[PDB]
């Protein structure tokens, strides 16, 4: 729907996408119940690179409906959700230098450098891959 | 008419000074006195009390000087109340000088002799005063063994009986004030919302809007003196029960927009947090999801004349936000999930 350009119905599915990460749980082996996947849908890694994305895909949304608060809240909630995706502190730190960059932004600088793949499945790290910007180091040595 | 004017005056100075404790200079001449007039007004009260000039003048003259006094500032008296305390007027001063205890010895021997004899005259013609002291004594204890063996604090505060009483006696009262026309009854409300409790006088007014009239010109006060003063008004719509404002709504419906209005504005201060799946408040003091969710169920639990009102002013309240159609977003696309 984003690519059809129709804001309402994609933060609709962004928004029953996140419902479904955090109203279940995907680890209820209590019933190994039938055939399922062992390695790819199971992760922590793939559950909070799941969570981070989604709350990427909405929250630049919300910077184009023009909520950016909205905005700021699911990107703030992404760098709590997985500290080493990168593209949500970008995305993050992008809307803090638009509007109240000095001592949020250096808060977050310090963060990045004190921080410095494993088994994420492929359609997830294509998908992350597809939307990550090309301009992210350039923005993170400013 | 004229002619009691000075009686009653000079025995209203005498009752107010019942209460005071310069008590040394009183003997049984001031004792008899005091009680032969007490009897002329309990004589008058049943003379020419009913259907007369002569007891709308006294109203006139009990709420001017009851309004001249005020209650505020040099000593605040509660007085011989109204017309009917003019039938026991007697009882609350004998009562007034057992209370000072500086009340001389010889006096109040003089005193308790003169209204308990004792059954000497167990034989007397008027409902007599030692009677009505048994017959007080009597319904005390009543009460009192009736509220911790008997008395049971309602859930439908419409039905309470101590709530009931109170809400009654505020009636009575701006029925008085409304009659008089001294000063407006908002003044005598403000002062109240000043002077007491804040949390019991409330529950108070809410019963006082539901109580069929009785001569609801009080409740037609009340809805007035309300939608003057929002701020108070704010702290009623949060201090009770849901049920008790639903049915406020529905009887008075000049309130029910400027509630939905409150409600509109405590909603709108929420936000979702995902990790909990609940809408929560910022500050402490900010309606809890549940509360809310309680209030709206309430209004819709409800007769049609409202029902419609409530449900298109939060449809329009969601269209305004987003016509969504699952949660995380609008506040209103909750409640109405929730409400089926
Ligand atoms: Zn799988």
């Amino acid at each position: 729907w984003v690519q059809l350009g129709a804001q309402k119905v994609a933060i609709s599915e962004f928004s029953r996408c996140l419902e479904l990460l955090f109203r279940a749980t995907p680890e209820e082996k209590e019933q190994g119940a039938a055939f399922n996947c062992e390695q790819g849908c199971k992760s922590d890694a793939a559950l909070q690179q799941l969570r981070a994305a989604a709350l990427i895909s909405r929250g630049l949304e919300w910077v184009a409906s023009g909520q950016d608060t909205k905005a700021l809240q699911d990107f703030l909630l992404s760098v709590q959700m997985c500290p080493g995706n990168r593209d949500t502190y970008f995305h993050l730190l992008q809307t803090l230098k638009r509007l109240d960059r000095r001592d949020e932004a250096t808060a977050l600088w310090w963060r990045l450098e004190a921080q410095t793949l494993w088994s994420l499945p492929l359609y997830l790290e294509s998908y992350l891959s597809w939307i990550r910007p090309s301009d992210r180091d350039a923005f993170l040595e400013e | 008419m004229e002619s009691l004017l000075q009686h009653l005056d000079r025995f209203s100075e005498l009752l107010a000074v019942s209460s005071t404790t310069y008590v040394s200079t009183w003997d049984p001449a001031t004792v008899r006195r005091a009680l032969q007039w007490a009897r002329y007004l309990r004589h008058i009260h049943r003379r020419f009390g009913r259907h007369g000039p002569i007891r709308t003048a006294l109203e006139r003259r009990l709420h001017n000087q009851w309004r001249q006094e005020g209650g505020f500032g040099r000593g605040p008296v509660p007085g011989l109340a109204n017309f009917q305390a003019l039938g026991h007027c007697d009882v609350l001063l004998s009562l007034r000088l057992l209370e000072n205890r500086a009340l001389g010895d010889a006096a109040r021997y003089h005193l308790v002799q003169q209204l308990f004899p004792g059954p000497g005259v167990r034989d007397a013609d008027e409902e007599t005063l030692q009677e009505s002291l048994a017959r007080l004594a009597r319904r005390r204890s009543a009460v009192h063994m009736l509220r911790f063996n008997g008395y049971r604090e309602n859930p439908n505060l419409q039905e309470d009986s101590l709530m009931k009483t109170q809400a009654e006696l505020l009636l009575e009262r701006l029925q008085e004030v409304g009659k008089a026309e001294a000063e407006r009854p908002a003044r005598f409300l403000s002062s109240l919302w000043e002077r007491l409790p804040q949390n019991n006088f409330l529950k108070v007014i809410a019963v006082a809007l539901l109580q069929p009239p009785l001569s609801g010109e009080g409740s037609q006060v009340l809805v007035h003196w309300l939608l003057g003063n929002s701020e108070v008004f704010a702290a009623f719509c949060r201090a009770l029960p849901a049920g008790l404002l639903t049915l406020v709504t529905s009887r008075h419906p000049a309130l029910s927009p400027v509630y939905l209005g409150l409600l509109t504005d405590w909603g709108q201060r929420l936000h979702y947090d995902l990790q909990k799946g609940i809408w929560v408040g910022t500050e402490s003091q900010d309606v809890p999801w549940e509360e809310l969710h309680n209030r709206f169920q309430s209004l819709c639990q409800a007769p049609p004349p409202l029902k419609d009102k409530v449900l298109t002013a939060l449809e329009t309240c969601k269209a305004q936000d987003g016509d969504f159609e699952v949660p995380g977003l609008s506040i209103w696309t909750d409640l109405l999930l929730a409400l089926r």
